[PDB]
């Protein structure tokens, strides 16, 4: 099941046009890092209610690497509040980054690719960092992000 | 004379680590001239180690290096095409002598996901074996193979010292990283990893990981040769040849 996502909690950088709040219309429509030359940008996404995260898919737009942490409105939220639920994954090789190739990929997250510890336990807000090292010029961020909830 | 001395002699034996040392102590047997009437006190391992203390002890010319890295890289690729042996250690870096072959073997059916398969390094053994060229065992793992070898000497020729010979059998998708720490050097990799931290990336024997934010390693990022490794961690390549004591 689609979980749906509520507003945007915050978003450290984002483009006029590709900002953070397209992570929530379906689509692609982006959101992308108000400057390229930056090398990560991140986003916290409120929920619409505590669920438990099951599955986690990932649609790329010229992103290296992306993460995702998860965490709850009540206890506040700061810095390490969040626990990791998807550890650093890796969407685009140093030489496609480079060049600007084949930022589309896109990717799904089972339970099994979940740091297990996290998943058992239920939040209603999701940390995303997205890092892009290897190019100072291209455009990077998301094109979409969907969490699932078991059936 | 002091015991510890005693002990620091046994060590130098193959097989012969600390614990086994003092029990060799106690028993009375301080010397290599007592090692060599006690065989049976020492297990196959160290009972070989022994056998060739005196050559086991000489550096090995790089002219027999090469010699030796054909013998090995041949009938690997007789065998099986695909498989994929780099020797590794001081001889990568160009040192005109070794103190020993190290070689790393590798194939693409064998990857970290998929099944143990001993056979893979046990094929390439047993066939050293028959060419002549692995003259005796230390100790035939499962990944690695422990043992010793020796160059031809067609006769009326003085016979070649005989060598250590390590084997260490790695998945496909972990071998670039295992080369890179087996070539290192050991300044080198401890240079190349603090870099790693720098630019948040975590390198070890097996792996590259990205760190999040947190400062979770996350997923072993691909690696099909050492370049790739360096470009993660955006560093210039280096060449074995000057992974060195002088860094730059």
């Amino acid at each position: 099941p689609e979980i749906r996502l509520r507003h945007v909690v915050s978003c450290s950088s984002q483009d006029s046009t590709h900002c953070a709040e397209n992570l929530l219309k379906a689509d692609t429509r982006k959101w992308r890092a108000a400057k390229a030359g930056e090398k990560t940008i991140s986003v916290v996404l409120q929920l619409e209610k505590e669920e438990q995260i099951h599955s986690v898919d990932i649609g790329n737009d010229g992103s290296a690497f992306v993460e995702v942490l998860v965490g709850s409105s009540a206890g506040g939220a700061g810095e390490q509040d969040y626990e990791v639920l998807l550890v650093t994954s890796s969407f685009m090789s140093p030489s496609e980054s480079r060049s600007g190739s084949n930022p589309n990929r896109v990717r799904m997250f089972g339970p099994d690719k979940l740091v297990r510890a996290a998943a058992e336990k239920r939040w209603d807000r999701v940390k995303i960092v997205c890092s892009q090292p290897y190019s100072k010029d291209s455009p990077f961020g998301l094109s979409f992000v969907r969490f699932h909830s078991p059936p | 004379d002091d015991t510890s001395s005693s002990i620091n002699f046994l060590t130098r034996v193959t097989g012969i680590g600390p614990s086994a040392a003092r029990k060799l102590v106690d028993e009375g047997i301080k010397t290599l001239e007592d090692l060599r009437k006690n065989e049976d006190k020492l297990n196959h391992h160290q009972r070989i180690g022994l056998k060739y203390f005196e050559d086991f002890e000489k550096r090995i010319p790089r002219e027999e290096m090469l010699q030796m890295q054909d013998i090995v890289l041949n009938e690997v690729k007789k065998l099986d095409p695909e498989y994929i042996a780099t020797v590794c250690g001081s001889f990568r870096r160009g040192a005109e002598s070794s103190g020993d072959m190290d070689v790393l073997l590798t194939h693409p059916n064998f990857t970290s996901e998929s099944s143990k398969q001993p056979k893979l390094l046990h094929r390439v053994v047993e066939q050293l074996q028959k060419v002549r060229f692995i003259t005796d065992t230390l100790s035939k793992g499962e990944t690695k193979f422990m043992g010793v070898c020796q160059l031809p000497s067609e006769n009326d020729e003085n016979e070649y010292p005989h060598r250590r010979i390590d084997i260490r059998l790695i998945p496909k998708d972990q071998y670039y990283c295992g080369v890179l720490y087996f070539t290192g050097s050991d300044i080198f990799n401890k240079n190349m990893r603090a870099h790693a931290l720098e630019k948040g990336f975590t390198i070890n024997e097996y792996t590259i990981r990205p760190l999040g934010v947190t400062g979770v390693a996350g997923e072993p990022l691909p690696v099909d040769s050492e370049q790739d490794i360096f470009d993660y961690i955006q560093w210039r390549y280096r060449e074995p040849k000057d992974r060195s004591e002088h860094h730059h």
